[PDB]
C-alpha cells in the first residue's frame, strides 16, 4: 500500500518566461484530459463588473476569430475530445479529455479559446438572454441559492458575497466590451496553469504550450499577479423564508483559513467524523457519524452535509442540512451539538475511522484523468505545487484526537457562524440561541 | 427526543415558559409588569413566610411581637420594611400590569383576563388582612371597616361577619383567623397565577399594536428572560431605596400606636393602594351604596371585555379614546387625592363627581368614543 | 358644516397607524369574521398584508417608524379586506337567522 | 491586551469563566465593602460609636 502511494508518478512541472506553468500527470492510459485553469473568478469582479467570468465561460467555446463556431465544434466534436469547464469566486478552468494523441491539437484549442474568443456581438445578445434564464433554472435549485445566500451575508460587504452567477441587471447589460476588458485583464499565463494527466510525455506538452501560448511579457506589472482584497467575515444570518416551499434548508458555518493552512488537514478529517447523511443510504446504525445516526433515529434530516469550501486567504467551514418545515430545530440542535462535542470530547477511536475515510477520498478525489488535472490545475494554482498522495497521507495521517479537538474549537468554540436558510423556517429559533450553541455548557 | 429540554413531563414545562415560548418582538415595559408581580409574590412569600416565623397572633402579643421581630431578630427589621413595602411594590406593579392590559385590550384574552382580576381581588383581600396582624391603631380599625363592610349585604350580612372575625367583635380571634388567611392566601394567588399564565399561553402573550404577531415572535428565553431580569432590577431598586431609607414613607404612622378598641383615630386614612375605591365607598351616602358603589369600584374589570367596540384591539390607533383613556388614569389618581383627604365642600364634591367620571368613562365614554372611531374609518 | 370626508382625513392621520406603514384593515383586530375574511384574501394581497405587518412589527419593535415619505396616504388608503369580510357577516347573519 | 487576554483565558471555557466569577466576587466583595464603608464612616465623622467609642477610650 505505503509502497502504492510511492509507486506514484510524482508530477512535473516547469513555468515558462512567459508566466504559465506547465505540470501534469503520466499513465500508461491511451486517454487523457488537459486544461488551463485561470486564478479568475466572481471575486475578481466589481460592481458593474460582476457576471463577466461567467458571460465568459458561456461564449468560451462559441468560438474564436482564427476558427468561428461551427468549426471549432466541429473540430472538437469530430476528434472526439470533451472540452468542459467551469468559473467558481477565485478559480476558472477549461479542460478537454482526447486520446492524447492530441496533446498538440488540444493545446492548441485551449490556447485559441483563453486567448482569442470570438465574443460575436450578434452571439453575445443571445448567451445573454440564455444566462438570463438558465440563472432562472438555478433560482429553484435551493440546494444552491442557500449557498450563496450563505456567502451573501457569511462575506456580505466584500467580493466573495457577489454570486459567481451575477446580478440579472449586469447580465442584461454586459457590454461587447467589458466581456473584453476582463479576458484581457484576468486571462494571463503568470496566473493561468496548463495541467494534464493520462498519457503524455511532459516535454512535448511543454513545446506545444511553449509553442501555442506565444506570450511576450514586457513591463514588470504583467509578470506580477495581483494579491486580492481581505474580505470580511461577517457572523449574521439571512432569512429567505417561504411556508410555501416543500422544505427548508440550513447552512451554517465559520470562517475558513484558506488553503494554505496546515490545520485545513486536521479540520477536513473534522468533517470526516461527523460526514453525510441522505434518507437513501442504509444505516441508523451508521458509523459515529451520529449527526447521521440521530438523523435517523429521530428523523431529522432528508439529507446534510459538511463542508470546508475554502479559498485563497479566507474559507467557510460549516455544515448545511434539508429538513421537512417541522424537524429543521432538533436537527440544527443535534447537528450544531455535534460541532461542540466534536471540539470539546472526541475520541481516538473515532479519529481513527474520520482518517480513513479521508484517505479514500483522498485517492478517489483522484480517479481518472480529468478529476487529476483538476487537482494539478488546482494546487499549482492555490497551493503553490502539487500535494502528491504520499503526502497528504503524511498531513492527516499525523492527525491525533487532541488535535481534532485544538483544532475545531479554534475554529468554532464560541465563533460567530454565519447562517442561511431558506424555506418554512418558522421552526428555526433566533440567533442568539444558534449562536450560544456554539459554547458547551461544559 | 434527544432534546431533554423536551422529553422530560417537568423539565418540559420550563423549556416551555422560559425557554421557546413564542412571545411578540415587538413589547414594551408595560409587559414586565406581571413578571415582576410574580417578584412580588414571592417576595412576599419568602419574606412573610419568614416574618411568620417571629409573630405571635394573640391581641396582647401580636403588637409587640412584630416590633421584636424587627428589634430582636437579625435583620428582621429588614425582613418587614422590605414585606410592607413589596405589598406596594405589589400593588404598582399590579395598578400598572392592570392599566397595559386595559390599553392594548389585553382584556380581550378573557379568561387570562378574569382570572387576573381574581388575583387583584385575592392581592386586595390578603393585603387587608396581615395589615391587621401588627394589630395597630390602623389594623385593628381597618379590620372592623373592611369586615363590618359586609354588614351590608342583607339577612346573611350581620351574620356572615360575626363569623367573619371572631366573634361579635374585632377580637383577639379574629386576630388569628386573620394570620391564618393571610399566611394561606398568598399560596392561593400563587396557585391562581399559574391557572393565570395557563389561560394566557393558550393564546401567545398580546403585543402592543394588537394585530397578529405570528408574523414575528421570538423566542422567549434569549430576549424576554434577561429583559425581565433588568427590569426585575430596575423597578426593584425604588422598592428597595424605600425599604432603606424611608421605610414607613408609604406606612401611614398612626399604625405606630397599638391598637385601642375604645377609639379609632381622628384621621384614619386607609392604606394608598385602597385609597380609591375608598374615596368612591365614601360619596355615596348610604350604607349600601357606600359598598355596592365600591363593590363595582373594584368588580367593574369584569366587564371591561364586553365594554370594547373599537374595530382595533390596543388604542395606540385610537387618540381618541386614547386620551380618554388618561382622563381615566388621572381620575384615579384624583380620587386618591381626594381619598387622602378629609370630607368637606373643597372635596367631597370632587369626590363624588371624578367617582362618578370613573364609572362612566368605563361603563359609558369609552365603548360610545369607541363606535365613534370606528366610523371615523368608515366601520 | 364640517365634513365627514374632512373628519375622517384627520381620524386617519391621527390614528397614525400610516406611520407604521399599514392600511386600515391591516389593523383591525382579528375576530371570528376577519380571520375567515383574511383566510378568503387572495394569496397576492396576503403576503402584501403581512409583510406590511411583520413591517410594522419591527419598527414597533424598534421603537422606530417609517420615514414621512413612506406614510400610507389616506386617499391612498387600500381596503383590501372590507369587501370579503362583509360578504361573511352577512353570509353569517343570513345563516344565523335561517337557524332561528 | 486585557479584553483578549482576558477572553481567551478567562472567559472562553463556560468551566473557566464560572471561577472567575468566584475568585472574582471574593475580590469584588472584601473591596467593595472596605471601600463602601469607608465612604459612609467618612461621610459622618465624629457620630458613630466607632467615633465616640473613645471618650471612654479616647480621640
Ligand atoms: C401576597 C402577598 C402578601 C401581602 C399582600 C402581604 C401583605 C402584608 C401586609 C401589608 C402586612 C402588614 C405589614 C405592615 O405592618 O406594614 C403583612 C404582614 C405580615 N405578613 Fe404579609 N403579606 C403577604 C404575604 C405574606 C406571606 C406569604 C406570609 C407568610 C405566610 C406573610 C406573613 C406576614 C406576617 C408575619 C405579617 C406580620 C408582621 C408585619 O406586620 O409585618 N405575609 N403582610
Ligand atoms: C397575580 C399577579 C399577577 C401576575 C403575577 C400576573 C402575571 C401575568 C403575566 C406575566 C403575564 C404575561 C404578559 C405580561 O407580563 O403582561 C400576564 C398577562 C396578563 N395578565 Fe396578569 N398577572 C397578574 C395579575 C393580573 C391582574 C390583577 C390582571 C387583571 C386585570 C391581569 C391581567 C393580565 C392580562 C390581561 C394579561 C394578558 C395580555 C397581555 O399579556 O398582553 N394579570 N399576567
Ligand atoms: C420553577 C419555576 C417555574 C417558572 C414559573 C413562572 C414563569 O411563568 O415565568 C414567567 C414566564 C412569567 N412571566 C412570563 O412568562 C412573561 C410572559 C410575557 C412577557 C414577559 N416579559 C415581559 O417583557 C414575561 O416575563 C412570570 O409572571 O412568572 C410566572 C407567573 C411563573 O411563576 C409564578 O407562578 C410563581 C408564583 C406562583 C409563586
Amino acid at each position: 500500500y505505503a509502497q502504492a502511494l510511492q509507486s506514484v508518478p510524482e508530477t512535473q512541472v516547469s513555468q515558462l518566461d512567459n508566466g504559465v506553468r506547465v505540470a501534469s500527470e503520466q499513465s500508461s492510459q491511451p486517454t487523457c484530459t488537459v486544461g488551463v485553469w485561470i486564478d479568475a473568478g466572481s471575486r475578481y469582479e466589481s460592481e458593474k463588473n460582476n457576471g463577466a467570468g461567467y458571460f465568459l465561460e458561456h461564449l468560451a467555446f462559441k468560438g474564436t476569430k482564427n476558427r468561428p463556431q461551427n468549426a471549432l465544434e466541429k473540430e472538437v466534436e469530430s476528434m472526439g475530445a470533451h472540452l468542459n469547464a467551469y468559473s467558481s469566486r477565485e478559480h476558472t478552468a477549461y479542460y478537454i479529455k482526447a486520446l492524447s494523441k492530441d496533446v498538440p491539437k488540444a493545446v492548441e484549442l485551449l490556447a485559441d479559446i483563453v486567448q482569442n474568443c470570438s465574443l460575436e456581438d450578434s452571439q453575445i445578445e443571445k448567451e445573454r438572454d440564455v444566462i438570463v434564464r438558465e440563472l432562472q433554472e438555478n433560482d429553484t435549485s435551493m440546494r444552491e441559492v442557500v449557498f450563496n445566500y450563505l456567502h451573501a451575508t457569511a462575506f456580505q460587504g466584500t467580493g466573495l458575497a457577489q454570486s459567481v452567477e451575477g446580478p440579472s441587471e449586469n447580465i442584461r447589460k454586459l457590454s461587447r466590451a467589458d466581456l473584453t476588458e476582463y479576458l484581457s485583464t484576468h486571462y494571463t499565463a503568470p496566473r493561468m496553469v496548463l495541467a494534464a494527466a493520462g498519457g503524455v510525455e511532459h516535454q512535448q506538452l511543454l513545446e506545444l504550450a511553449q509553442k501555442h501560448f506565444g506570450g511576450v511579457p514586457f513591463t514588470y506589472d504583467d509578470d506580477a499577479v495581483p494579491t486580492l482584497s481581505k474580505c470580511r467575515f461577517t457572523g449574521s444570518q439571512i432569512r429567505h423564508r417561504e411556508d410555501g416551499l416543500p422544505l427548508a434548508h440550513v447552512a451554517i458555518a465559520v470562517e475558513g483559513p484558506g488553503w494554505a493552512h496546515p490545520d485545513l488537514v486536521a479540520l477536513q478529517v473534522a468533517n470526516a467524523i461527523i460526514g453525510h447523511y441522505d434518507r437513501t443510504y442504509g444505516g441508523g446504525l451508521h458509523s459515529s457519524s451520529p449527526l447521521a445516526s440521530i438523523a435517523v433515529t429521530n428523523k431529522l434530516c432528508q439529507s446534510f452535509q459538511t463542508f470546508s469550501i475554502c479559498y485563497s486567504e479566507t474559507g467557510l467551514f460549516g455544515f448545511y442540512f434539508v429538513c421537512d418545515r417541522m424537524s429543521i430545530d432538533d436537527m440544527m440542535f443535534v447537528l450544531q451539538g455535534q460541532w461542540m462535542r466534536l471540539c470539546t470530547s472526541i475520541s481516538e477511536s473515532e479519529v481513527l475511522r474520520g482518517k480513513n475515510f479521508l484517505r479514500n477520498a483522498l485517492v478517489s478525489h483522484l480517479d481518472g484523468t480529468t478529476p487529476v488535472c483538476e487537482d494539478i490545475g488546482r494546487e499549482l494554482l492555490t497551493y503553490g505545487r502539487r500535494i502528491p498522495l504520499e503526502e497528504w497521507e503524511e498531513r492527516l495521517a499525523e492527525v491525533d484526537a487532541r488535535m481534532v479537538r485544538e483544532v475545531c474549537s479554534k475554529y468554532i468554540y464560541d465563533q460567530c457562524p454565519a447562517v442561511a436558510g431558506p424555506g418554512p423556517i418558522e421552526q428555526l429559533p433566533d440567533y442568539n440561541r444558534i449562536r450560544s450553541g456554539m459554547f458547551w455548557l461544559r | 427526543a434527544p432534546n431533554i429540554r423536551k422529553s422530560h413531563p417537568l423539565l418540559k414545562m420550563i423549556n416551555n415558559s422560559l425557554i421557546d415560548l413564542p412571545a411578540p418582538s415587538n413589547i414594551s415595559a408595560w409587559w414586565n409588569f406581571g413578571s415582576l408581580l410574580a417578584v412580588c409574590l414571592m417576595t412576599q412569600i419568602l419574606t412573610g413566610l419568614l416574618l411568620a416565623m417571629h409573630y405571635t397572633a394573640d391581641t396582647s402579643l401580636a403588637f409587640s411581637s412584630v416590633a421584636h421581630t424587627c428589634r430582636n431578630v437579625q435583620y428582621g427589621w429588614l425582613i418587614r420594611n422590605l414585606h410592607a413595602n413589596g405589598a406596594s411594590f405589589f400593588f404598582i406593579c399590579i395598578f400598572l400590569h392592570i392599566g397595559r392590559g386595559l390599553y392594548y385590550g389585553s382584556y380581550l384574552y378573557k379568561e387570562t383576563w378574569n382570572t387576573g382580576v381574581i388575583l387583584l381581588l385575592t392581592l386586595m383581600a390578603t393585603a387587608f388582612v396581615g395589615y391587621v396582624l401588627p394589630w395597630g391603631q390602623m389594623s385593628f380599625w381597618g379590620a372592623t371597616v373592611i369586615t363590618n363592610l359586609f354588614s351590608a349585604i342583607p339577612y346573611i350580612g350581620h351574620t356572615l361577619v360575626e363569623w367573619a372575625w371572631g366573634g361579635f367583635s374585632v377580637d383577639n380571634p379574629t386576630l388569628t383567623r386573620f394570620f391564618a388567611l393571610h399566611f394561606l392566601l398568598p399560596f392561593a394567588i400563587a396557585g391562581i397565577t399559574i391557572i393565570h399564565l395557563t389561560f394566557l399561553h393558550e393564546s401567545g402573550s398580546n403585543n402592543p399594536l394588537g394585530i397578529s404577531s405570528d408574523s414575528d415572535k421570538i423566542p422567549f428565553h434569549p430576549y424576554y428572560s434577561f429583559k425581565d431580569i433588568l427590569g426585575l432590577t430596575l423597578m426593584l431598586t425604588p422598592f428597595l431605596t424605600l425599604a432603606l431609607f424611608s421605610p414607613n414613607l408609604l406606612g401611614d404612622p398612626e399604625n405606630f400606636t397599638p391598637a385601642n378598641p375604645l377609639v379609632t383615630p381622628p384621621h384614619i386614612k386607609p392604606e394608598w393602594y385602597f385609597l380609591f375605591a375608598y374615596a368612591i365607598l365614601r360619596s355615596i351616602p348610604n350604607k349600601l351604596g357606600g359598598v355596592l358603589a365600591l363593590a363595582a369600584s373594584v368588580l367593574i374589570l369584569f366587564l371591561i371585555p364586553f365594554l370594547h367596540k373599537s374595530k382595533q384591539r390596543t388604542m395606540t390607533f385610537r387618540p381618541l379614546s386614547q386620551t380618554l383613556f388618561w382622563l381615566l388614569v388621572a381620575n384615579l389618581l384624583i380620587l386618591t387625592w381626594i381619598g387622602s383627604q378629609p370630607v368637606e365642600h373643597p372635596f367631597i364634591i370632587i369626590g363624588q363627581m371624578a367617582s362618578l367620571s370613573y364609572f362612566t368613562i368605563l361603563l359609558i365614554l369609552f365603548p360610545t368614543i369607541g363606535t365613534l372611531e370606528n366610523k371615523m374609518l368608515n366601520y | 358644516s364640517r365634513w365627514l370626508e374632512g373628519i375622517r382625513k384627520w381620524y386617519y392621520n391621527a390614528a397614525g397607524f400610516n406611520k407604521y406603514g399599514l392600511m386600515r384593515d391591516d389593523t383591525i383586530y382579528e375576530n371570528d369574521d376577519v380571520k375567515e375574511a383574511i383566510r378568503r384574501l387572495p394569496e397576492n394581497l396576503y403576503d402584501d398584508r403581512m409583510f406590511r405587518i411583520k413591517r410594522a412589527l419591527d419598527l414597533n419593535m424598534r421603537q422606530q417608524i417609517l420615514p414621512k415619505e413612506q406614510w400610507t396616504k389616506y386617499e391612498e388608503d387600500v381596503p383590501y379586506l372590507e369587501p370579503y369580510l362583509k360578504e361573511v357577516i352577512r353570509e353569517r347573519k343570513e345563516r344565523e337567522e335561517w337557524d332561528k | 491586551t486585557l479584553t483578549a487576554r482576558l477572553y481567551s483565558l478567562l472567559f472562553r471555557r463556560t468551566s473557566t469563566f464560572a471561577l472567575t466569577i468566584v475568585v472574582g466576587a471574593l475580590l469584588f466583595e472584601r473591596a467593595f465593602d472596605q471601600g463602601a464603608d469607608a465612604i459612609y464612616e467618612h461621610i459622618n465623622e465624629g457620630k458613630l460609636w466607632k467615633h465616640i467609642k473613645h471618650k471612654y477610650e479616647n480621640k
